């Protein structure tokens, strides 16, 4: 399954709730074709990689976590540790999706 | 005793290009010599607007066209002199055409007035000329309401048959101060296989007077760039600013505000949003 | 420079008066190539030309001056951007223009007339000179044969219900040098009970661009006053001659006046074409 | 009778045959709409008046003697007594030219 964060202070509670554990999110809008294309995969993925946390930050209604995060383009996903950032790239693909996802963990 | 201008088709309603005819009528009620009959042929429209406590006003001109009028019975032309004596109707033809551009529309209302009108002048020996007008009509959404548009591309691939670029944009009003800025609302998908480049630009369309026409001058003003966006994502813009800055035959300006991606390897998706844009 | 070509909408036609020529400035390059502009001119000239016994005298008169900047709908940027050109893409300018209302030159051809119509298009590149090509299109009595005219206008009276007056008028010929003399032989009636006055004078029409038009100006050159012809008798010019003076204009068009001014009338007027050379 | 004049010395063959007797020349042109309405009246008026003597010049062939007389219209009628010019006028008035025989004879 994947999470969606409201707020900010949802997106800081869920880095910190998490514990080493990695946590991916998908910078995402309801209107890109792109971003809807890829979300599928993002929850088949977040259902195989149980191990691993699954975030959802809709620009549009988080521009705030967008901005901070430095979000440009959607879809975006960004790659957690402890809070810290460690893997960031940009795009509908999957491919690359489920190889960062394998890279980081 | 009369001096009338008199349209051929007084109850016409005039469009871009046609032939404005008619006749200027003169008649004394006592021997007179008559040094000159000429007209002046106008239409300008002027949009005016509050911007908070400051007025903004474009000023465009539409028609600007004169002549020296003729009798048959002046065969010499515009130096002989004519001896006007009473009794009898004297009739000077007149006939001009309306540019092709657009025209602005007959108008008097919200934020202006447009005005097409025909002046007789009555040049005298010694006396101060006369003149008389009559106006003519033409025909060719609010200033202040929001302006937006939506255009999307096929750019296709081998691999992506399907691949598409897209781009609306919204911005809050057409009617601009000099000075001030456009806050662009856009939003850009990219499923092709390029790397496209969102950008926009407010573009100028001077109308001048030159050599014996009517031209058009067409200059960028200011523009701005986004980042590039890769294939398969969207980008939008959130209120980007674009700053509306700063002879005697420029007659007026249009004003379009570009908001278009350029495709490498393809033709640009455009969208042209018309403005209005005053000075201070 | 691949190729740079005026290509007209319909290659082979006969344009005609206030008729639309239309069509493409085509431009291919063999390399990645900047552009500042590219530009048209049109133009209708006819010379009409022939040498008195063995002098050199010719007029000449433009009909069409027409010059435009083309745009690409792909560039809408404005002429103060260039545009990149590329290989193996066709960059393709549209064009148009409106031929004038009546004459287009086409008056006078073979013996003493030529009539001239093309459009040149102008590449502008930067640090190059000016490239251009030109491209012709078709538009659609003897003029040292002389020339007589007759006009008579009823002036009547109570005690002279059909009263007359007529001019009739001849001169040698319908073109002159500059400097020449238009003899004139002329006979006048007065059948009217008016007194009435034979006159003559050589008149100017200029056709110029000013604004967004073209204008034209009556002007009055040479003129001669006859002496003034009473009621019930004729009179006669016999060689009576009238000088040809050295005078944004497209054409000048010259016209002999011949007329009678008759008091309390308008007047009875010829009008005579000419063709006036330098 | 009226005496066909078709040239310059045949001017001086009249004006001389005439005595102390009035002379009246009727200078006209064939064109001219007054001059061929005044033509038969000037005959008639040569049969009336046989004490003088009448004369026609077309001025289009004896441009000469037009010229010398400084003729500029037409009908233009000059009256001679002896050889000098007596009278004159121009236009095609029969009253004016018979009540001037009457007034010059």
């Amino acid at each position: 399954m994947v999470k969606q964060i409201e707020s900010k202070t949802a997106f800081q509670e869920a880095l910190d709730a998490a514990g080493d554990k990695l946590v991916v999110v998908d910078f995402s809008a309801t209107w890109c074709g792109p971003a809807k294309m890829i979300k599928p995969f993002f929850h088949s993925l977040s259902e195989k990689y149980s191990n691993v946390i699954f975030l959802e930050v809709d620009v549009d209604d988080c521009q705030d976590v967008a901005s901070e995060c430095e979000v440009k383009c959607m879809p975006t996903f960004q790659f957690f540790k402890k809070g810290q950032k460690v893997g960031e790239f940009s795009g509908a693909n999957k491919e690359k999706l489920e190889a960062t996802i394998n890279e980081l963990v | 005793k009369s001096f009338e201008v008199v349209f051929n088709d007084p109850e016409k309603v005039y469009g871009s290009g046609e032939k404005v005819a008619g006749r200027v009528i003169v008649e004394v009620c006592e021997v007179t010599r008559v040094k000159a009959v000429r007209i002046l042929a106008c239409g300008v429209a002027k949009v005016l607007w509050m911007q908070g406590s400051q007025q903004c006003k474009q000023t465009s001109e539409y028609l600007r066209y004169e002549d020296t009028l003729l009798l048959e019975d002046q065969p010499t032309g515009e130096n002989e002199m004519v001896i006007m004596r009473p009794g009898n109707k004297y009739e000077y033809k007149f006939g001009f055409e309306l540019p092709q551009g657009p025209l602005g529309t007959s108008f008097k209302g919200k934020y202006g007035s447009v005005d097409y009108w025909v002046k007789a002048f009555l040049d005298r020996p010694s006396q101060p000329t006369q003149e008389t007008k009559k106006n003519f009509e033409v025909v060719d959404p609010d200033l202040m309401a929001p302006v937006s548009a939506k255009k999307e591309k096929k750019v296709s691939s081998m691999f992506i048959p399907d691949g598409r670029v897209s781009v609306s944009a919204r911005i809050d009003r057409k009617g601009f101060c000099e000075g001030d800025e456009i806050s662009i609302h856009a939003d850009f998908e990219n499923t092709s296989s390029r790397i496209v480049v969102p950008k926009a630009a407010i573009v100028a369309r001077h109308t001048y007077l030159a050599n014996g026409q009517t031209k058009v001058l067409t200059q960028k003003l200011s523009s701005v760039r986004g980042n590039h966006i890769i294939s398969g994502t969207c980008a939008s813009w959130r209120g980007k600013s674009l700053r509306v800055q700063k002879g005697s035959n420029i007659l007026r300006v249009e004003y379009s505000l570009l908001i278009y991606v350029s495709v490498p390897g393809s033709k640009k998706v455009i969208l042209d949003l018309p403005l209005v844009i005053g000075s201070r």
